[PDB]
């Protein structure tokens, strides 16, 4: 039972690390999305034709 | 008939006296089973955990 509890508790650490690691991509994706709109909008202004 | 009654008296008294002390032996076996039952309850609840 302690092994299952330790394995279950240890599994939460992996899930927390995945959420924390995946959280960086979420914030990074949001930052990249804002920069993508700036580069896309600025590109069309230089020569949308 | 008198010899059988007299002989049965010693057997009844011996059987009753022997059975009296045997009750402690049976109780001891039951006590060990009850003590071992505690481990089963701990193991049963342990498996549930």
């Amino acid at each position: 039972a302690r092994e299952k509890e330790t394995k279950a508790l240890s599994l939460a650490r992996a899930l927390e690390e995945a959420m924390e690691q995946k959280a960086e991509l979420e914030r990074l994706n949001k930052q990249f999305r804002t920069e993508m709109e700036d580069l896309m909008s600025s590109k069309d202004d230089v020569g949308k034709s | 008939l008198d010899d059988l009654l007299v002989d049965l008296d010693h057997q009844r008294q011996s059987a009753c006296n022997l059975e009296k002390k045997q009750k402690k032996f049976d109780q001891l076996l039951a006590e060990e089973k009850t003590i071992s039952a505690k481990y089963a309850e701990e193991r049963d609840r342990a498996e549930a955990e």
